[PDB]
């Protein structure tokens, strides 16, 4: 009623929706940037509970592999491959492309195009 | 759009790239 | 009444202090999960103010190489590489694993190993 | 932590870990 606390309403409707639109607007672009990461390098990519990083290929055989990556170091980032069921089942490859030429990149191309090759057109 | 919308739309578009 | 005033004036710096709180929790996280994919995939992607997805190899040749996708419209993820300096270079990829085998990530996933090897030391 | 960056923390998070 009084200019004071019809001001005060003004001010808390203000940064109601300058909070709602900002939670809204995060998620709609954070949604296309992991959906694009999806379609485009074939790996869905989360942040985990702990912090790590999950990464579950377009062409998986069954539907909870995936690879969990934790940063080693804040200052730029190295990231160390952890251990899942999946995993075990790609040493070739991490012997390859992570002990040997020390490339993520290199390894994750050549796991989509092993997998992408393993899809059935049927 | 409308302006509140535009303030959180210039935050977030900045560090989308860079 | 003062009441209102009291009230309306916690409701004021609490909805100030959660923006805040998003506004720097938000920039903190998409900076540590952009470099993430950057460091597992080896391509820099980020949201061209075209709304269209630029990407950027860790094995790029030279400075500005770069490919370009559009997202076809929001509904589903089909995309089309659009005409960069870069894309001229790279026909055969494209016919291989775009037009014959319609898969980005296969693309991505190829071009990679390509880069990567041809990265020498002399 | 305190209480809005918990809140904060939670909703980001969310957004973090969805399917695609």
């Amino acid at each position: 009623s009084s200019k004071e606390v019809a001001e005060l309403k003004k001010q808390v409707e203000s940064a109601e929706l300058k909070n709602q639109r900002l939670k809204e607007v995060f998620q709609t672009k954070i949604q296309e940037f992991r959906k694009a990461c999806y379609t485009l390098t074939g790996y869905q990519i989360d942040i985990t509970t702990e912090n790590q990083y999950r990464l579950t290929s377009l062409y998986a055989e069954h539907p909870g592999d995936c690879l969990i990556f934790k940063a080693t170091s804040p200052s730029g980032s190295k990231m160390q491959l952890l251990e899942t069921e999946f995993s075990h089942t790609v040493g070739e490859l991490i012997e390859v492309h992570l002990r040997r030429q020390d490339s993520i990149p290199a390894f994750l191309s050549s796991l989509t195009l092993e997998l992408f090759s393993r899809q059935t057109v049927a | 759009p409308t302006v509140h919308t535009k303030e959180a739309l210039g935050f977030i578009m900045n560090m989308f790239q860079a």
